[PDB]
């Protein structure tokens, strides 16, 4: 399936992934796509923010979602 | 870019269409039509409602979606536009492909004619627009006659439809920018920007002396222009939804119109209240072809997203309601059948069968590696068939599948091509001795398997079809080359293939090394 | 010596990014009503999101309590006036074991897992009682609905999806200043995808291109909005964007609401960054004071609070520092009037 991701820069881009992929297969698409280290990456979908060791279905991520991606302002 | 491998499973006779058809054109002089099929395919009916067969040949060389066409030279040579990147040009009345041009950089969506001076234009999502002196196009070799092209500039968004006037004085584009924008072909000079619509503009149309433009467009409206006076002179809303084609008469006065609510009518420009529905199709309709062997034309052919081909008469129109509900026309007074798309899917545990399910919810099961079908299941439960075929077994993922054309489409990435070794024993194959199998590897040597410098036949332990479509492509759609298995001892695609093969395949079919 | 009624809250340890935005929760409208209604309906019927309540309860009233103590007799307090929220520390570091240490975090990150996890609390009361306008404070104080439209250009088919939302994630700058109008549009208005990245139609079966917007449709009390006041090239790699958007007073988003609306929300603080690098910094919290209490001399004026220290800024030179620097801002809270 295809979702979208909402870049830094506002940009959307398509990902091609499966509801069995783990956060980190997605984390290491966008790191494929834009070079943000995933540990660096903060994923929001639909207000929760998603966590590595879970599945895009745990989420109920379908086509056409949408995923926000962010970085953590360490302060 | 990174190149990748690709082929076509399907029958070497493809005679229905497996997908809608984009564009249509009608031959007067030997009563056949040509449709550009969604499948890649483009086929030559004939109209004689004599005929109990109208097939008479397919047209295969396009990789995508054959997205226009332009018959030209008194029927003699036909020009295509492709969602691969390509245009083709083609000996219409034998139906071979002469020469590819590759300008475009992405969809090629729309094709321009200029009867007169024997000029053609296309045009992308790309934002380019190309001429194309037909006379010039026919190119032996570089030396005896290089092809050489003109382009316009300015579109700022993707184009998605284009015309140009009889006489090749005008040229227009339409596209997601809203606005058409307007050149003089002869010269590539910017004339005039016509703003007016609030959605992109997917049909075009120019009165014979290129001063009046017809302009269909998403928003639901039609556009009569002024070209003398650079604006609008009138605005009709005769649909729901958007107007994806037009026609008009040759006097310049009735549009015919459809689009994506299924119906299709017909507007006196005169007076424009008062529109007549023809029919209301089965589906969104994709362009329209008016029959000229009368001038209050006798009938219409009609391309849909559906795989049939209706052509619906006209014969009753000499009225008052401005929203009718019944259609002048119930029942086609031609059909040309189409076949079914395959529609979804699935890819088993062992990385080398596939389920899919098409139009008419029949089920096939396939062998990728043999690059042929096994089985018809019929209208079994698609995920039921799939839970039932389930094997605990682990394979590197290895190829991918698209369904652009309603046939299935195998493509192989350098990154995962190699990915899956299996044994020869539980590949189903015999030398005796058994050892490792890289399925990529061997489907490959498959592939170019009649390629004289992969020589010392083949990989040993299986075949592809001989008719099957081998294509080197760009990654996402770019067409590079394309030909038939069997056809790769040719001179012709020998060079071709030197050309156009990577180094990442002659690794395997030709040094013969993993 | 020149004390203030407003109470601070200590550092622990690198909780800055904690006690900037609960300064700002203690300011939101419904927030300090809504807790002691959930503590009053946990105080009824019955660890983990109870907890936190409690927590936030314990510390609400600890700075209500500060305040009072401080007007009633000031000449106690010399130059500090600020209370520890020790236990809603604690209770964090057992809901997420990432805040535990003394670590630098992100403040979004932490308004995050404290709205969530009080609305599980809602959520999970709302079944034990019906089971058998509270339950509701998240979603009508801070929580929005979304509307994403995403429609095929070739098939002109427009799917839907509703999601929820909290704040709204904005770019910062593109890759002279960009006003928060050209931001908004960044992530609402019609942005069309073409070219090497092509929407897949499932009407069409086939890579077509489409236009994508967004929709508010549902708005809350709150609008949140998230800066990503940050970039990335590929070379740690990552960098801080110090130069911010041009922000406005009074916000309406009508233009990219699904509905003509006349709300317009009103800025009232504004949680800052400060640091080159994304890896540390600095986090503090501005709160402009609005609408009750003999207080008046400062209706109008912008606290900022530094941890334990406070001061009061003007309206004009606040503004000049929140726009083109010191710090930059990261958060800006707006509130319907
Ligand atoms: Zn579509």
């Amino acid at each position: 399936m295809q979702i979208f991701v909402k870049t830094l820069t506002g940009k959307t881009i398509t990902l091609e992934v499966e509801p069995s992929d783990t956060i980190e297969n997605v984390k290491a698409k966008i790191q494929d796509k834009e070079g943000i280290p995933p540990d660096q990456q903060r994923l929001i979908f639909a207000g929760k923010q998603l966590e590595d060791g879970r599945t895009l279905s745990d989420y109920n991520i379908q086509k056409e979602s949408t995923l926000h991606l962010v970085l953590r302002l360490r302060g | 870019r990174k190149v990748q491998v690709s082929y076509v499973i399907r029958d070497e006779v493809e005679k229905y269409n497996r997908n809608g058809v984009n564009a249509l054109q009608l031959d007067p002089a030997l009563n056949r039509l040509f449709t550009a099929g969604r499948d890649s395919i483009i086929r030559i009916w004939s109209v004689n409602q004599h005929k109990q067969d109208p097939y008479i040949a397919s047209m295969e060389h396009h990789t995508d979606w054959v997205n226009d066409i332009v018959l030209c030279c008194n029927g003699k040579t036909l020009i295509s536009a492709s969602s691969d990147t390509t245009v083709k040009v083609w000996n219409a009345h034998k139906g071979f492909c002469m020469s590819t041009l590759r300008t475009h950089k992405d969809y090629v969506k729309a094709l321009a004619y200029a009867k007169d001076k024997e000029l053609v234009a296309s045009a992308g999502l790309d934002r380019q627009i190309f001429l194309w002196d037909v006379n010039t196009l026919t190119a032996l070799t570089a030396s005896n006659n290089t092809v050489t092209t003109s382009s316009l500039s300015g579109n700022k968004d993707s184009i998605y439809s284009l015309a140009m006037n009889q006489l090749g004085t005008i040229i227009v584009s339409g596209s997601t920018e809203k606005v058409l924008r307007v050149w003089d072909p002869r010269t590539c000079a910017k004339l005039m920007k016509l703003k007016g619509h609030t959605d992109n503009v997917k049909a075009l149309l120019l009165n014979r002396d290129g001063t009046q433009c017809l302009s269909g467009s998403s928003d639901g409206t039609i556009r009569l222009w002024s070209l003398g006076q650079q604006r609008c002179i009138a605005t009709y809303r005769v649909h729901d939804e958007g107007v994806w084609a037009l026609q008009v008469n040759d006097a310049f006065t009735h549009v015919y119109s459809g689009g994506r609510d299924r119906k299709i009518y017909c507007t006196d420009l005169r007076n424009p209240d008062i529109r007549v529905l023809i029919c209301e199709e089965k589906a969104p309709v994709l362009k329209m072809e008016l029959d000229r062997s009368a001038d209050p034309p006798p009938a219409i052919w009609v391309a849909t997203t559906k795989s049939t081909v209706n052509k619906w008469t006209l014969k009753g129109i000499h009225n008052d309601c401005t929203n009718p509900i019944t259609p002048l026309c119930t029942q086609p007074d031609q059909v040309i059948k189409g076949g079914a798309s395959i529609i979804q899917c699935h890819i088993l545990n062992d990385k080398r069968h596939i389920l899919t399910k098409d139009t008419n919810n029949n089920v096939a099961y396939w062998d990728v590696l043999k690059a042929c079908k096994v089985e018809d299941l019929g209208k079994v439960d698609f995920e039921d068939e799939i839970k039932k075929r389930f094997k605990m077994v682990y394979v590197p993922n290895w190829f991918s599948v698209d369904l652009k054309t309603g046939m299935l489409t195998i493509t192989l990435d350098e990154s995962d091509c190699f990915a899956a070794w299996v044994s020869a024993k539980d590949a189903g194959f015999s030398s005796g001795s058994d050892p490792k199998l890289n399925l990529g590897g061997l489907l490959l040597q498959a592939l170019l398997e009649y390629w004289p410098r992969t020589h010392v036949k083949g990989n040993g332990y299986f075949q592809v079809p001989p008719h099957t479509p081998v294509i080197f492509g760009e990654a996402g759609g770019r067409t590079l080359f394309r030909l038939l298995c069997r056809d790769s001892g040719g001179e012709t695609e020998s060079m071709l293939l030197n050309e156009t093969v990577p180094q990442w395949v002659i690794d395997i079919t030709v040094d013969k090394n993993m | 010596e020149n004390l203030l009624p407003f109470v601070g809250l200590n550092n622990l340890g690198n909780t800055c990014y904690l006690n900037s935005i609960l300064q700002v929760l203690y300011f939101c409208p419904g927030f300090k009503s809504g807790v002691k209604h959930l503590f009053n309906i946990i105080s009824r019927k019955k660890l983990a999101s109870y907890e936190l309540i409690c927590s936030l309860q314990s510390l609400i009233i600890s700075v209500e309590q500060l305040q009072a103590s401080f007007l009633l007799n000031p000449e106690k307090y010399t130059d500090e006036l600020a209370t520890q929220p020790r236990r809603l520390l604690n209770t964090l570091r057992e809901l997420n074991p990432m805040y535990e240490g003394y670590l630098q975090h992100d403040a979004q990150e932490v308004l995050q897992c404290i709205l969530g996890n009080i609305q599980e609390t809602c959520q999970l009361l709302k079944k034990e009682e019906v089971k058998n306008i509270g339950f509701e404070l998240v979603e009508k104080l801070f929580q929005g609905q979304l509307v994403l439209r995403t429609r095929c250009l070739e098939c002109e088919s427009l799917t839907e999806r509703r999601e929820d939302f909290q704040d709204i994630s904005v770019p910062v700058q593109e890759d002279e200043m960009k006003t928060l109008r050209w931001a908004i549009s960044q992530f609402a208005s019609v942005e069309r995808i073409v070219g090497e990245d092509k929407y897949f139609c499932e009407n069409c079966h086939h890579y077509t291109e489409a236009e994508r917007s967004l929709l508010f449709d549902k708005m809350p009390e709150v609008i949140t909005i998230h800066l990503k006041c940050f970039a990335a090239s590929g070379l740690g790699g990552l960098s801080k964007i110090n130069t911010p958007l041009l922000t406005p007073l009074k916000l309406s988003l009508e233009e990219w609401s699904t509905k003509p609306t006349n709300d317009s929300y009103g800025l009232f603080a504004v949680v800052m960054h400060s640091g080159i690098t994304i890896s540390s910094g600095h986090y503090t919290a501005s709160v402009k004071v609005t609408d009750e209490q003999s207080l008046k001399e400062y209706e109008g004026k912008w606290l900022l609070f530094d941890d334990s220290e406070v001061k009061v800024t003007e309206e004009k030179d606040f503004l000049n520092s929140l726009s083109p620097p010191t710090s930059t801002p990261y958060l800006l809270f707006y509130k319907k009037l």
